[PDB]
């Protein structure tokens, strides 16, 4: 894959498919790795060396990136980030894992994924002002948390025992949209009462919160 | 005050603020207030910290630091508490109970 | 005089007789006592055993028992004083002296009839010749000879230190008798490890003595065992280990071990608020999860443990701790009982120096002596719990001293003082625990301070002892350089200061560098010490 000297020329694509295809994906990956490795603050201190070191000291599995720093240092990543946030956040997580395992080669024992979190995004929105124009875009809102579920286990990559034979169905990704139905067993074609393999299934923490407008920002009555 | 002894004794520090006339202090207070209204327009001697620095200092002092008491010269505080109890019984101004001793330890920490 | 052959001139003599053991309160003394007890119990030697915690109670016990016994054995006491003058014995008693303290008193060396020294002749010994020490122009040369005697004898008596372990001496006796059981070899190992843990010997000498003990370990491990015939799990197996320097780390969490080991606590400066982040950086460099590190070692995941020692060494080398490994030994028996020699040392030492007020110091001696036999494994595990408490209290006290800056450089020597009523001072009131505290605190101070001058000084520490008589225990420690030969002058400096000031100094502990002092005289005593060391 040749390095792409200009990510900015979409050449008629939209941002989502443009960053989904391999060339721009690798270019974004390398640009984010270089950003993490070489970004320095106003005093010349490498901020992300310190941040990754603190994260690995405390086993926290998550890396907060300042959007102001990203926009200042690497423009096109900040350009594509709010347009295709899921795709670029996946790529950023991969790149951050590469940098983290460069710094701490044994951190795979503690984690298998690094979550890149974005802070100080200028795209601030009021809850009353969210429209269909903001769909599938990275927004920033404010409010008071009024409800919280308990921390619940959710399927992320689920495996199913076949209802008759001993085969196990392949990894199916959970989507947040609907229940994943296994289909039919490829060994024998049965499609009966399948059951989750708890030991081979990968779970993730889930918590659904309800936020509302803060009572001092809502109008009286 | 109209409050009662069980709630009065639960307050470690008990402050009285009065608004009595004193012309020199009134002049200095007026100059400070008008200067504040000038300073904060939309546009003691010792100097304070910036409030951001103070917030960082506070959370560091509260979470990363933990005082430990080795000694506190028990005779001094014990005699103080004993005759503070005597004068409180004399005037009736404030109940002193046992909580004021532990307030001393807390304020030192 | 020195006993040339322990079998012929000591053991075969006392084998036919009633014997009285005076045993000092330290783990090496306890181990030598265990070995000698085992030999005497094999041969039906009707002995009596008396613990002695100091010179005055040794004198009291001798006054009580001198009528009934003609043969006495002193374990880790007596060699460094004139026993004839101290005890005033009858003309026909015999004192066998198995003692690590050096230099041996010249009267003890050149007494040829009554004092018999169970000391290896190849130890670090340089005794002055007899004619240099013992008996107009003729009387002028007599006075000149006396002046030369004072010079030579000061040069001899200046530096106090420790020789070969008494437990190792008694094990060599057991080997010559060919009644050396595997538990006797373990007790010898524990005595040498007591010397090493308390820093009474140099690392070179410790490595040499470990090299000696390795061959005995191999012999015992091939008495009835090889790669294809093996014994029951009941039998004891002693193994040579190139293990970690961490303290008790197989009996509590690796986190507690790193926090309460003197070396790593001093290096990471964990008394300071900032040092915990240094330790977390070390653990992250290793790649150990903090939950696993804080879990108990026996409950830690086994995938983390089977290369942990070399992982520790590899990370320590790039952190600048170039010697995290140590040549040591371990003992296994049954299915679950496993101890490092350091673990047994710390457990027995804690049982001796326990902070409990119930009973007495002799009762605590008895608990420690019982814990060295495998019929009292419950006592050994209780001692391990007490050792965890003792190590934690040691680190809290070091943190208090360094944070409050009680360690002040008094020119020739650093000075520190514990205060009455402050935490754990009653635990550290006993001289052995106080010596360990002062050594650990000096290492912590040397790692803490940035001044090049302060890293080379010795340290004097005081602590309260008495209020019914108003006295303090004072200890002197040499510098903590890696070049150090583990010799100190404070035993003689203290008495020179005490006689220069006519201070009320009392000298009960078997080490000259530990004294009792009236609380009022410490000011002029310290003034004389600054004047003397100059
Ligand atoms: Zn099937």
């Amino acid at each position: 894959i040749e390095s792409i000297e200009n990510l900015e020329d979409l050449k008629g694509h939209s941002v989502r498919e443009w960053v989904s295809m391999a060339g721009p994906r690798l270019e974004i990956h390398h640009r984010f790795k270089n950003f993490l490795r070489t970004h320095v603050d106003s005093h010349g201190h490498n901020v992300f060396k310190e941040r990754i070191s603190d994260m690995c000291k405390e086993n926290r599995e998550s890396l907060v990136v300042n959007y102001e720093d990203l926009a200042a240092r690497e423009h096109v990543l900040a350009y594509f980030l709010p347009e295709a946030p899921a795709e670029l956040l996946q790529i950023f997580d991969e790149a951050a894992l590469e940098v983290v395992l460069a710094m701490y080669p044994k951190y795979d024992r503690i984690t298998n994924h690094i979550h890149v979190r974005i802070s100080h995004l200028p795209l601030v929105e009021e809850l009353r002002s969210l429209r269909q124009l903001h769909l599938n875009q990275l927004i920033r809102t404010s409010g008071v948390v009024t409800s919280c579920t308990g921390v619940l286990p959710q399927l992320s990559m689920v495996k199913y025992n076949c209802n008759k034979c001993n085969f196990v169905l392949g990894p199916f990704c959970q989507s947040q949209n609907q229940e994943v139905k296994p289909g039919s067993c490829p060994e024998c074609q049965s499609a009966g009462p399948f059951e989750v393999n708890m030991e081979e299934t990968i779970y993730q923490n889930y918590q659904r919160i309800r936020i509302q407008e803060s009572p001092g920002k809502v109008a009286a009555g | 005050v109209d409050l009662t002894e069980p709630i009065i004794s639960r307050f470690d520090i008990l402050c009285v603020v009065r608004d009595t006339v004193d012309p020199v202090q009134d002049e200095m207070l007026a100059r400070f207030v008008v200067g504040s209204h000038v300073r904060h327009h939309p546009s003691y001697g010792v100097e304070p910290l910036p409030q951001e620095v103070l917030k960082k200092y506070i959370i560091y002092a509260k979470e990363r630091v933990h005082p430990k008491l080795n000694q506190m010269d028990q005779d001094k505080v014990a005699k103080m508490y004993s005759d503070l109890r005597k004068e409180s019984m004399a005037t009736g101004s404030i109940p002193i109970t046992v909580r004021h001793i532990e307030s001393m330890i807390r304020m030192a920490e | 005089m020195f006993v040339s052959d322990f079998r012929k001139e000591f053991y075969e003599v006392v084998q036919s007789q009633r014997v009285l053991l005076f045993v000092a309160s330290d783990v090496d003394a306890l181990c030598a006592c265990k070995i000698l007890q085992a030999l005497f119990q094999c041969d039906h030697v009707q002995y009596t055993l008396v613990p002695v915690s100091g010179w005055q109670e040794l004198e009291t016990a001798f006054l009580e028992h001198k009528e009934q016994f003609h043969y006495f054995i002193l374990i880790n006491c007596g060699a460094n004083v004139d026993l004839l003058d101290i005890l005033q014995p009858d003309e026909d008693t015999i004192f066998f002296v198995c003692d690590t303290h050096r230099p041996v008193n010249v009267v003890n060396v050149y007494n040829d009839t009554q004092i018999k020294l169970l000391i290896k002749q190849d130890d670090d010994l340089e005794v002055p010749a007899y004619e240099d020490i013992f008996r107009t122009m003729r009387r002028r040369q007599r006075r000149e000879w006396e002046a030369r005697r004072r010079d030579i004898l000061f040069d001899y008596e200046q530096y106090e230190y420790h020789g070969t372990s008494s437990a190792m001496v008694m094990f060599e006796l057991a080997w010559m008798l060919s009644k050396d059981l595997n538990d006797m070899l373990w007790w010898a190992i524990v005595g040498l490890t007591d010397q090493w843990v308390q820093d009474k010997i140099t690392q070179m000498k410790y490595v040499t003595d470990v090299g000696v003990l390795q061959r005995h370990v191999s012999r015992h491990n091939h008495r009835n065992e090889d790669e294809e015939n093996t014994l029951s799990v009941d039998c004891t197996r002693i193994s040579f280990e190139y293990d970690l320097r961490l303290v008790l780390y197989q009996h509590w969490s690796l986190h507690d071990s790193l926090c309460n080991t003197s070396y790593t606590a001093a290096r990471f400066k964990l008394w300071s608020v900032h040092g915990q982040k240094r330790l977390q950086e070390f653990l992250a460099d290793m790649g150990l999860p903090l939950k696993q590190v804080k879990q108990k070692f026996q409950a830690m995941d086994i995938s983390l443990k089977e290369n942990l020692r070399e992982m520790i060494e590899e990370s320590a080398n790039k952190f600048g701790m170039k010697d995290m490994r140590v040549q040591t030994f371990s003992i296994h028996f049954g299915f679950k009982h496993k101890f490092l020699a350091s673990d047994v040392v710390f457990a027995t030492m804690s049982l001796m120096e326990s902070p409990e007020k119930d009973g007495s110091g002799t009762d605590h001696f008895i608990q420690a002596l019982d814990s060295l036999s495998r019929s009292n494994l419950d006592k050994l595990y209780h001692g391990l719990e007490l050792a965890k408490k003792q190590l934690r209290a040691t680190q809290q006290t070091i943190a208090s001293c360094l944070c409050t800056n009680l360690v002040i450089s008094q020119g020739p020597f650093l000075y520190c003082s514990l205060m009455e009523g402050t935490p754990d001072v009653m635990l550290f009131s006993r001289p052995a625990s106080l010596s360990l505290l002062s050594k650990h605190l000096l290492k912590s101070f040397v790692c803490s301070t940035k001044n090049r001058r302060c890293k080379l000084l010795p340290l004097v520490m005081a602590a309260p002892l008495s209020m019914e008589h108003g006295t303090v225990t004072v200890v002197g420690i040499p510098p903590e350089t890696d070049s150090s030969d583990r010799k100190n002058f404070f035993g003689r400096a203290f008495e020179k200061a005490a006689e220069s000031t006519s201070s009320r100094m009392l000298h009960n502990h078997f080490d000259l560098s530990v004294i009792e002092l009236k609380a009022e005289d410490r000011s002029k005593f310290l003034d004389a010490l600054i004047s003397l060391l100059s």
